[PDB]
DNA sequence: TTAT
DNA sequence: AATTTTTAAT
DNA sequence: ATTAAAAATTATAATTATTAAAAAAAAA
DNA sequence: TTTTTTTTTAATAATTT
């Protein structure tokens, strides 16, 4: 009997809003420890990590180590019913495969159950060791997700460079070169739109800049993005969501 | 068919016409004319200057086209059965003797359309080329089959069929292209049944119960003016088209008063003037008892359309086992009813 | 002849934005006492029945039992070149071949004339008895605009149950099943959040969704909706303008 | 060789958005003077004069009577890759055939560093004449926005008569009749809502929707336009561009 | 052996 | 099935 | 001359995949 | 009311074979 509250229901909204184009079906390894995803998509490119810890969600229990098969075109239009006030259970089953999600606003009587229908697809997850890495690039989402929205209309391929000063969007294409060379501002005032980069060694990758524009429509969650890369290592396009865990993003460059 | 019948239906009684739409009818079951539907998709849907086949010889574009009609009428909740045309009377034989030197001016066209080879011309003239057997409907019937929806062999005519069928009440309206639905009497007429979402066919109902209140007739003298207008059965005078024979039956009701009514100088009667006879057919024709069968909706199946269809025919594997999916959400459902069952008309109000 | 100024002229550009996705062509049956519209759409489901009274609008006068075959379509585009604020006037003389909307504007002298190409329509009305509904339900207007478009992503057809102490708009479809629940709550102050349920029976019934995905464009109107269903019934989704009537859509139920 | 520091940004844009749906491929005649651009749209109806004067450029360094050919299309992309409040500073050089375009963020450093590649096309001189209008209606530019919306939805031919107590705009069709009759406006205390008429010779004609709905895509450029016309001269539909020159549109009666 |  | 010009009658 | 009718001439399309606009939904 | 964004539509050949 998986059940997790969740009382901001713009969380688990706004990820299912950003896995809707580029994630088809995927396993929800949803243990006593939190809620996971280690997806890849349809075009078997990108990766998805999904962690969403229980400290998160209000009240939180797992009877058993569950690893569902939900459509996330299905339960994002499912999460498309809910309000961006609304209160989230899932209310799982074990004995029958039927998501139940539960959305109550709190200033509402409106109690609006929603049930899913489950294709277990099985799938084996896949788990990165990951380690330490060159630049950490903490930037503001909001802000990266207009950059990678300016590069796409030049061309489908950015070179990312991380330097002493800061790093560069450089793209070119058949319609023009275009540098977004974005210098570190770090300042001690609005930590929430600063930019913070860390440095280590010259860094220099040619990537894909179709799946970065999918990789932006999870920046309703988090404020700040993490672009952290090293040298022939995919990226982590991590979104540090408020109190739980977070939604990490991979590509493998050109 | 009928020289004109639509032309003076729509210049004589537009209020019997309703142009309506594809889910205007949604549970009202019609009686389709399969044949016309074979034709449609015999000519219109080729695969570029010939016809659509596989490498087995035979033509299966009929099959395709049949197949996304009847799948889209039954989205929109439309229940189609399909009446296929029998051994036809003596006396569409002169039609028919029509048809054939019809047929057969376009066989010698094609030896001056094939010396060209311009596929303006090359594709136009094979379109008249198109002939119906037996193998055209025993492979297509059996696809009926498979849905569950009844298919008819009617014994002599299924326009005849096709209106005993509305005239008993076992199905709301005969789907039917021509206009000899309205002759032997089906009430509701149904023109351009398409699958099409668009309003470039719009759907257009005819109600012959409106026409005979507009005509101020019954069925056995609108039988009377189709003499008149040109039926497939016998010819009509020579000097009476459309315009010339609505005066004529409001005038000289029965056909038998028409002759001898008549300056044969001006109008020369045809020595195959068979109006008696084609008035027997038009009435009552030897067609099949609706009451002996029944419309039965059965549960189609989507393994045996795999060993039928998309391994003989071999067709898209994501198209028809897709089809029978969204066939099987729009089936299972209840039936909306219409809003003339709760609440009557109490005003005919008109601008 | 007939003169029909509206000083809230957004009040009929909300209405013909809520009827020109589901009636292409209109009778007006414009009285004496007021503007009346019982115009039952082409697919022979539902009816849409628009009372704009006399005394709601500013400066009305009319003469003769008047019909204009309008093509809803055609009025709503013309209906878009005014703004929310300007004072519209409807005109039709003696021999009414065409309807003349005249949009005065309030404030920046805008006099926009419009005069409307009518068509010929031959629309039946249908006798609407005065029957007593079995569960009246007093919604939100903006809280069913969100309930059947939540309940048309999952499947074209909702469940309305008239529970003792609730409605539920449950659903089911290809994506799962899907319940709204909403108890009522008349000891709320303000009505326009407040949920009113008039029960003396209970009733379940099946109403489709692309129907009332048509029926919550006439949202803009009012606050606060009405739905009165009952056994063997159609809903009636009514709009109740305020000082002006009521836009009441009519919908036939899904019979197993 | 040529340096055009512009402060604003939204300048720039909005004239491209303007420029995008009717105008595919033109020349940019780049003075020492100013920024000039003399224009006739892909379907050679309707002229396009376009002028931005140099003293309100902030840095203006034009060396040479430059003419590149500029893709509309690929400048309205770049255009699009920059804030409303961006700084824009236009680069070319004598051998390289690219159109370089600094973009600076005023309160951020996000310096956006994008090259254009050029093209040689028919640099047509096409040298309307100065000359006198009889008829000049300079109205709110919303105004004529919402104006030539309005009627386009009844047909494609507009009717402008004049008067001295007010402006008609009449259009008719196959689905109705429209007239909008508009006042001289002469007690409204601000320059933004009232409309002045310098009439001395009435006059009534028709003229074209499709070009006359791309010609209100300029509406953000300005508040006010200016509507001035004869009886066989087209219609100047003149912007202003804040205070940097002028955007003449001229549009050939039916 | 068979559509308008 | 509709058009469509040409031939024919009121 | 208008009306009308028979010589002749052309027609039967529907799904997915894009696609380029075109208004709608969320938030300006 | 109006910007920019996503969702339907009317688009149009393009196979469907």
């Amino acid at each position: 009997m998986f059940e997790a509250r969740l009382v901001q229901g713009s969380i688990l909204k706004k990820v299912l809003e950003a896995l809707k184009d580029l994630i088809n079906e995927a396993c929800w390894d949803i243990s006593s420890s939190g809620v996971n995803l280690q997806s890849m998509d349809s075009s078997h490119v990108s990766l998805v990590q999904l962690t969403l810890r229980s400290e998160g969600f209000d009240t939180y229990r797992c009877d058993r180590n569950l690893a569902m098969g939900v459509n996330l075109t299905s339960m994002s239009k499912i999460l498309k019913c809910a309000g961006n006030e609304d209160i989230i259970t899932l209310r799982a089953e074990d004995n029958a495969d039927t998501l139940a999600l539960v959305f109550e606003a709190p200033n509402q009587e409106k109690v609006s159950d929603y049930e899913m229908k489950l294709m277990d697809l099985d799938v084996e997850q896949l788990g990165i060791p990951e380690q330490e890495y060159s630049c950490v690039v903490k930037m503001p989402s909001g802000e990266f997700a207009r950059i990678c929205r300016d590069l796409s209309h030049i061309g489908d391929a950015v070179v990312i460079s991380c330097a002493k000063d800061g790093v560069k969007f450089s793209a070119s294409g058949e319609l023009g070169n275009g540098n977004i060379k974005l210098s570190q501002t770090s300042n001690v005032d609005k930590e929430e739109e600063a930019v913070t980069i860390e440095m280590n060694e010259p860094v220099q990758l040619t990537f894909a800049l179709r799946y970065l524009n999918f990789f932006t429509k999870a920046t309703p969650l988090s404020s700040t993005v993490t672009l952290s890369m090293s040298a022939d290592v995919p990226l982590v396009v991590e979104y540090k969501i408020a109190d739980m865990g977070h939604l990490k993003y991979y590509l493998a460059p050109k | 068919g009928i020289q004109g019948l639509a032309k003076l239906i729509a210049d004589v009684a537009p209020s019997a016409i309703r142009e309506n739409d594809i889910k205007s009818y949604f549970g009202r079951k019609v009686a389709i004319d399969a044949s016309m539907s074979i034709y449609q998709f015999l000519i219109a849907v080729r695969q570029g200057g010939d016809v659509l086949q596989n490498e087995e010889g035979e033509t299966t574009s009929h099959l395709m086209g049949m197949f996304y009609r009847t799948i889209r009428m039954m989205e929109n909740g439309i229940k189609p059965v399909y009446v296929f045309d029998g051994k036809p009377p003596q006396l569409k034989s002169g039609e028919l003797a029509k048809r054939s030197e019809r047929r057969a001016e376009a066989e010698k066209q094609l030896q001056q359309a094939q010396a060209a080879g311009a596929e303006q011309e090359v594709e136009k003239f094979t379109k008249r080329l198109v002939k119906v057997t037996k193998q055209h409907n025993d492979e297509c019937k059996h696809l009926l089959s498979l849905m569950g929806i009844p298919y008819l062999d009617a014994p002599s005519e299924a326009e005849a069929s096709c209106a005993a069928l509305v005239k008993a009440g076992k199905v709301y309206a005969a789907a039917t292209e021509d206009m000899d639905c309205l002759t032997f009497g089906s009430p509701v007429l149904m023109r351009h049944l398409t699958a099409s979402e668009a309003k470039k066919l719009p759907i257009q109902e005819f109600h012959l119960s409106r026409i005979l209140q507009e005509l101020g007739l019954n069925q056995e003298q609108f039988v009377d003016l189709c003499i008149l207008l040109g039926s497939d059965y016998c010819e009509s005078i020579r000097g009476i088209g459309p315009k010339r024979a609505v005066d004529l039956i409001q005038k000289h009701k029965s056909i038998e008063e028409i002759v001898r009514r008549l300056d044969p100088n001006k109008y020369p009667v045809p020595e195959n003037w068979l109006h008696k006879e084609a008035h027997q057919l038009f009435l009552e024709p030897e067609v099949l008892d609706p009451e002996s069968v029944e419309l039965k909706w059965s549960e189609p199946n989507e393994e045996e359309l795999i060993k039928f269809m998309c391994g003989e025919k071999q067709f898209s594997e994501e198209r028809i086992r897709s089809g029978v999916k969204r066939l099987s959400k729009s089936r299972q459902g209840s039936t909306q009813g219409r809003l003339d069952d709760f609440f009557k008309v109490t005003g005919s109000l008109s601008s």
